[PDB]
């Protein structure tokens, strides 16, 4: 009906559009009506409708100003509607841009707007642009002001007010705000919760009217720091429409004493009183930290008026508050129940995907050359968080602009174009701005999404079935559990000798049931036990209830579970809500060693023995570890396996890592000497002939002998 | 209203606020730094330092300066709000409306509209600052009233506002009549 | 007696509209379910000294003033405060602890006086001081000279107040240690309230109260709800509604177009609530209460556990007859006795034990789980036991589970609790109930006379008993018609009720695994014994040899003493 199809328009006239006769027809508009179109991020125009038969059905042509103003590209849907209560403008306000203006001598307004008014009648509205071409000279302006507002129609009588400083371009690009969804990218997830829960109460009120519920008002977003979380506010804010109040703390806190309140204060008035509004307080844990935290009575009016504040705002007002913090626990525990915010999100680091997305929206203004395997980059960056691939970019950038220095003459402050344009982005500029990469997200847990399938663990058939019934199953069939009053299995633990892959089977199991998948390794529960680590288990956990269905992973549990923190665990595990698809799997060497509290039921009962791979899977591990390698033609590793009974994948993993030791060392030698694209049999016999066990026959035998105690104990 | 309110005042007030006031300094002989490049001392003085005004015998601060210092305090550009009307006028009279699920004052209050505690205080920023009167025959003839009559006197004086140089944006109330209501 | 103020809107179809029959204030009691006691005793203290004070007058008694609400965060202590104060229609002053804590410095206190004269001028009046523990913490808490100024100007206030006038003054607070141990004598908040978490009666109400305007679709169970949802307090319930009727609409967006402002009135009028939805609100939701030790009924019969005949004949003999005829009691002059501690092998039943002596004596239970013990010796748990106590007393009779002794008296802890428990009133209906597995490790102090000195050894399941709890773990799930359970019964001899609990979650677990098998191939809606076959061939006991020998050792030791 009225979703036009954009197009180029022939004219160079600002508020003109030229539409189909069909479409016309079928809109009933007519020759020099004006309409208001409406394209994306809510932009809309006033365009003086033309009749124009050469376009296709359905579409219409808008000129280059027109499309930039809307913020739209050609090819996409514009809504047209009447605009027939539009008054003539009874004094409009316009101000040039300086750079298009530098070299015009006299009057301004005389030279390009006298003509492009009078007998022009053109529709102008706030915050739009027209650009007169005068002379061998073109010119751009922008719509500062109009009476009647917002817009309204210049005519002959209209007066215009061209006085005034020339505006700064620069203002416009490096502000760019309004920035929309396609802005944001690897983190779909938890922008559609966002979405979901903010647009709805704001865009369709009356829905929960007719349901008749209150919706929930509070929000609060966490995640390690540089994920976007501001980013996604302001995404989201912008494409709502609503009235977005931003918050900072750092800058609410720096004030005197007796004015953080008032301004606390006066932010809270306005949003309410220009409903709907979206409230965004960034850094609230600045605000409001834990309560061991400092004391001074300054530290406490604030967060007793934030609370205040928060219990006030409880009435028929559209106002919606998000907050961000960098942990669960360091905002105080009192902004966490009902009427304030209850409703938590979880930003966790992206995936291959994700960070391809990022690359992509960062590198499409670089003048990037030919040579470019973005996806070759995100294989190879792991871990980074969107701020980290923002920094490559810019190294990036550097490195390559240090490699052309050569031809720069740094004393003269002029540079040759040509020069400029050989600048390009090469392959070898990202590695080696990876080589300078600094990535600190990993530094403590954060949640992420793994991809191994039943593929990257060899044999233990009996182990997947046994996993798969005792998760799988759960997640995706809840109401046959419901039918036979069944409660599901919290979690397992795996014991058996280290190298068995055990880290392979939780990121199989996460993977199968799509489940964000959380790590916490030894020397993360041993700074948590010392106390001087960021995060503690209540932390964990929080994060793990916030970013379900999830699986939390403990390793070398044993070396804590040998206490405070272990009760601390059992708590948590205790407390967790038996319906949430939370799923606790500890790894551990001795589990004799761990306390039996652990092992009691409604706990990490299950007990699950991961045996050492056997031929078949020695093989098959052997292969999946050099499918990415140039091996000899011919070669089999059929013999090696065989070769390698009683060995750890770990054992493995050092064989092959030895091989192309010795295969990059004589290829260096070669070239030194200047061949050896592959790995020859002669390297695999050498790197076998420093092969050793890693597990001793005794510890096997204790695994054998705790294995059969088990069986027996389970055997009448 | 997404920005500074929109209405039109007194030209006084206009050209006040096209100017900034600073008060250049020049070079101190304790500044080390090249002839470029200023550190601390020699950085313009902001028109509304205190130490500048009680130094040169000026008790309050030329209201517009105040209005200065208050846009300068907060409200950063392109970010962090989406201004806040940094002048209040104090209002003390209970809202008679709360409803917080009490009723009307009369019967009943609650710890939301309870007034708080008024502090008295010695405002720092005069409104008008010099009241200039055009000829001493203005007031001559007013206190030639008393002359003749023995008892006092009442009149509204009539004029205009402007600038007011000798001071930091100061303003000047110059009375062009005056006027004996029926008194 | 008891609950008689109780028996008999706002003091207020547009006549229906007119008389009541965003800001809807003055909630009734009808807006509030499953507190009856406590609501009754706040009516009783509160109404009565206003409505009617000649009473007073003709009896000679000068009323208690002071009202202390306490209970886990969410009860509704400021809903029930509220709907009181609209009920008695009085000059009502709020004062909330933040609202006033965020004032200025030397302002804070000012609001207080103001309140407190105001309220006296306009007699009769009703201050509800809201989150009392931010203006009065614990002395330790604070040490700023502004935080004792308004604790001092409270309490002169408060002491001020005592007197004539028809004043009284109503506090909230989660924590009752965290309030001033100095606001809590007489003439001050004496009188204390204790706010539980609510049995399935109660959460139906809640239901009921909160799903009234909802669309609700015809396939609605609130009872089943209510029978699913344990632990829930008001506040969670509510966000379950919300959550559900948030997942209804998510459901319905997709004939929903979120570009147009408005919506067909037809999908707007087509909104339902699904059991589903409720299903998955309770997936998603996740209580707290339970973090921390609170009040709540339970309604455990002698049927739900098995044997034990001679052990519930002496429970009986220990706590009914005290509670149920004390005048006999009196008669013969002797108290009766304070604790019991049941010890023997684990998985016996003693929590189901512990539950039904309280229900039969229709007392609240507090429980005291061994992680909580560890967390008050390591000195980070919020609570401690003085408070667990302090509520214990307050909702009187009560019955304290401490279970798992042992890991504690392998004692600062253990001194506190004798003390707590020493220093308990002789005729106060506090009992006591300690768990232990190893008698021997306990501390020898607290079996001493006036504490857990009657010892009561818990033997494991007997043959009618394993069947007993075999039927009734058994007795919600979909079973093959004609399925014998005493040969299974028989074949477990040794077996403790977590086995046979083990068997028959295995034997489920192996039937839902077939059920799914079915299904995908395309059934199995019951449990055959083909599946308990196979999982009685994986299970075995759970408790060694030994360990039995000891306890019948420990067992004879004592009948032989
Ligand atoms: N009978 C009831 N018991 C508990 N909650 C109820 C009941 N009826 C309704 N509710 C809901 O439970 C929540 C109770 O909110 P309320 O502010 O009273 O809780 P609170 O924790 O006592 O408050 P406070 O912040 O004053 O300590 C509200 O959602 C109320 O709608
Ligand atoms: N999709 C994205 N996810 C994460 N970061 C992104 C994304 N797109 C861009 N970025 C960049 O990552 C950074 C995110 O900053 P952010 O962490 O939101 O700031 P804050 O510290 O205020 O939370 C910015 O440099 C932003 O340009
Ligand atoms: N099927 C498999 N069985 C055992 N190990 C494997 C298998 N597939 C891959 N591996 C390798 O085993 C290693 C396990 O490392 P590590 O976590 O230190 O030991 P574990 O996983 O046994 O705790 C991984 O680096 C991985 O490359
Ligand atoms: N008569 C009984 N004997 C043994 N166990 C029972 C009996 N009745 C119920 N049970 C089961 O015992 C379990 C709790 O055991 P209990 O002894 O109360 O706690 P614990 O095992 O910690 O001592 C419950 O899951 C319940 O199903
Ligand atoms: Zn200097
Ligand atoms: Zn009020």
């Amino acid at each position: 009906d009225n979703m036009l199809l954009v197009d180029d328009a022939i004219n160079d006239d600002n508020s003109v559009i030229a539409i189909n006769s069909n479409t016309m027809d079928k809109l009933e508009l007519f020759r020099g009506d004006t309409v208001l179109v409406k394209g994306k991020k809510r932009k809309d125009t006033v365009l003086i409708v033309l009749i124009d038969d050469e376009l296709e059905d359905g579409a219409c042509r808008i000129n280059r100003v027109v499309r930039n103003n809307l913020r739209i590209r050609l090819g996409d849907l514009v809504t047209i509607h009447p605009c027939p209560d539009i008054k003539y403008a009874t004094r409009i306000s316009v101000l040039p841009i300086a750079d298009t203006i530098e070299g015009i001598t006299g009057n301004l307004f005389d030279v390009f707007l006298k003509p492009y008014f009078v007998e022009a009648y053109r529709p102008v509205r706030k915050g739009d642009h027209f650009v007169v071409r005068g002379g061998m000279r073109q010119v751009e302006f922008k719509v500062v002001d109009v009476e009647p507002e917002e817009y309204a129609v210049v005519a002959q009588d209209t007066i215009i007010h061209w006085e005034g400083e020339p505006i700064n371009r620069e203002d416009e690009e490096n502000n760019m705000n309004e920035v929309g969804y396609d802005d944001i990218g690897g983190c779909r997830k938890q922008m559609a919760q966002i979405r979901e829960m903010v647009e709805l109460p704001l865009r369709h009120p009356q829905l929960f009217k007719a349901i008749g519920i209150k919706p929930p008002r509070g929000v609060l977003m966490y995640g390690p720091p540089g994920t976007g979380k501001t980013l996604m506010a302001r995404a989201v804010a912008n494409e709502t429409g609503a009235f977005f109040f931003l918050i900072n703390g750092p800058e609410v806190m720096s004030k005197m004493a007796g004015e953080s309140e008032s301004n606390l204060r006066k932010a809270f008035e306005e949003a309410e009183k220009n409903a709907p509004a979206i409230i965004f307080i960034d850094e609230i844990d600045s605000i409001a930290p834990k309560r061991d935290k400092t004391n001074g009575e300054v530290e406490r009016r604030v967060v007793s008026q934030l609370l205040t504040l928060m219990d006030g705002m409880k009435a028929r007002s559209n106002v919606v508050v998000i907050a961000a913090t960098n942990r669960p626990n360091s905002i105080d525990p009192a902004l966490r129940r009902f009427g304030r915010f209850d409703r938590e999100v979880d930003i966790g680091i992206p995936d291959a995907t994700g960070r391809l997305e990022v690359l992509r929206i960062h590198t499409k203004n670089m003048k990037l050359a030919d040579d470019v395997d973005l996806e070759a980059l995100a294989a190879e960056t792991h871990g980074y968080v969107g701020a980290d691939i923002a920094s490559l970019c810019s190294e990036a950038a550097m490195q390559q602009i240090r490699e052309k220095m050569d031809l720069i003459d740094l004393d003269e402050d002029e540079i040759d174009a040509e020069v400029l344009d050989s600048l390009g982005v090469t392959m070898d500029n990202f590695r080696f701005a990876l080589g300078n990469s600094n990535p600190s997200a990993l530094r403590e847990t954060v949640v992420e999404s793994v991809n191994v399938t039943w593929d990257d663990v060899g044999g233990l058939d009996e182990i997947k079935e046994e996993l798969k019934e005792t998760v799988e199953y759960p997640v995706l069939h809840p109401d046959q559990y419901t039918k036979f009053g069944l409660s599901p299995s919290k979690g397992v633990l795996f014991y058996g000798p280290p190298g068995t892959g055990k880290t392979l089977l939780a990121k199989a199991v996460a993977t199968e049931v799509s489940a964000n998948f959380i790590s916490v390794k030894g020397p993360e529960l041993l700074s948590m036990w010392y106390g001087e680590s960021e995060s503690n288990i209540r932390d964990i956990f929080d994060k793990a209830r916030a970013a379900a269905p999830t699986v939390v992973f403990l390793d070398e549990l044993d070396s804590i579970a040998k206490d405070r923190v272990v009760n601390q665990l059992l708590t948590e595990m205790d407390g967790m809500n038996a319906k949430k698809n939370v799923f606790v799997i500890g790894a551990t060497n001795r589990p004799d060693q761990i306390d039996p509290a652990i092992l009691r039921p409604g706990r990490l009962d299950q007990l699950i023995y991961v045996p050492l791979p056997d031929e078949n899977a020695r093989l098959s591990i052997l292969n999946a570890q050099l499918r990415k390698t140039p091996l000899e033609p011919g070669l089999e590793l059929t013999a090696i396996a065989k070769a390698t009974q009683g060995f750890s994948g770990a054992d493995l993993l050092y064989i092959v890592q030895r091989a192309a030791k010795y295969a990059i060392k004589d290829s260096i030698e070669a070239h030194r000497q200047h061949p050896v694209p592959y790995i020859t049999k002669e390297h695999f016999a050498e790197a076998m002939k420093t092969a050793k066990r890693s597990v001793s026959d005794a510890e096997l035998r204790r695994y054998e002998a705790y294995s059969q105690q088990m069986k027996a104990s389970r055997g009448q | 209203r997404y920005g500074p309110l929109r209405i039109k005042e007194l030209a006084v007030d206009e050209e006040l606020e096209k100017e900034d006031g600073l008060i250049p300094r020049q070079k101190s002989k304790l500044c080390k730094h090249g002839d470029r490049g200023m550190c601390e001392y020699c950085s313009p003085l902001p028109p509304w330092d205190k130490e500048y005004h009680e130094k040169n015998k000026i008790k309050h601060i030329s209201f517009h300066s105040y209005l200065k210092k208050l846009n300068e305090n907060a409200n950063k550009k392109e970010n962090g709000s989406s201004y806040i009307s940094p002048l209040s006028e104090p209002d003390f009279r209970i809202n008679k409306r709360c409803h917080n699920g009490h009723e009307p004052w009369p019967r009943g209050i609650c710890s939301k509209c309870q007034p708080s505690a008024i502090t008295l205080q010695q405002q720092e920023f005069r409104m008008v600052d010099h009241v200039e009167f055009q000829k001493s025959e203005i007031i001559n003839e007013f206190i030639q009233a008393w002359r003749y009559t023995g008892m006092q006197r009442f009149g509204y004086m009539y004029g205009s506002y402007s600038k007011y140089d000798n001071t930091p944006l100061g303003i000047k109330a110059v009375v062009e009549a005056i006027y004996e209501p029926p008194q």
